[PDB]
């Protein structure tokens, strides 16, 4: 969507909520790769026995 | 002849000041939308095509 509104040829609201929807999902992402560490913490990759 | 014709060039008259009427107010209905058109796109809610649509 970026180089349309380079041009001027969309609202400029459309480009805001497309780069708040890339943030929103950035975000999304860090809480699932916190979620997964915390449960690593309890193995530290140390074999069954 | 004489009779209808001048009775029909009569209501022809009062049928173009209703004409009139109407073309003002569809005129000035124009000039809203196109005022807040143009303030939409002011405020960055609206692309340019809009505006010359309107």
């Amino acid at each position: 969507r970026v180089p349309l509104g380079n041009a001027n040829l969309i609202g400029r609201e459309e480009l805001q909520h497309a780069r708040d929807a890339v943030t929103s999902a950035q975000a999304q992402l860090d809480v699932a790769i916190q979620q997964y560490n915390a449960n690593q913490a309890m193995i530290l990759g140390t074999k069954l026995e | 002849s004489v009779v209808q014709t001048v009775r029909s060039s009569f209501n022809n008259i009062n049928a173009s000041i209703s004409s009139i009427n109407a073309y003002k107010q569809a005129v000035v209905s124009a000039q809203s939308s196109l005022d807040a058109m143009e303030a939409g796109y002011s405020v960055g809610t609206r692309t340019i095509v809009d505006v010359l649509d309107a």
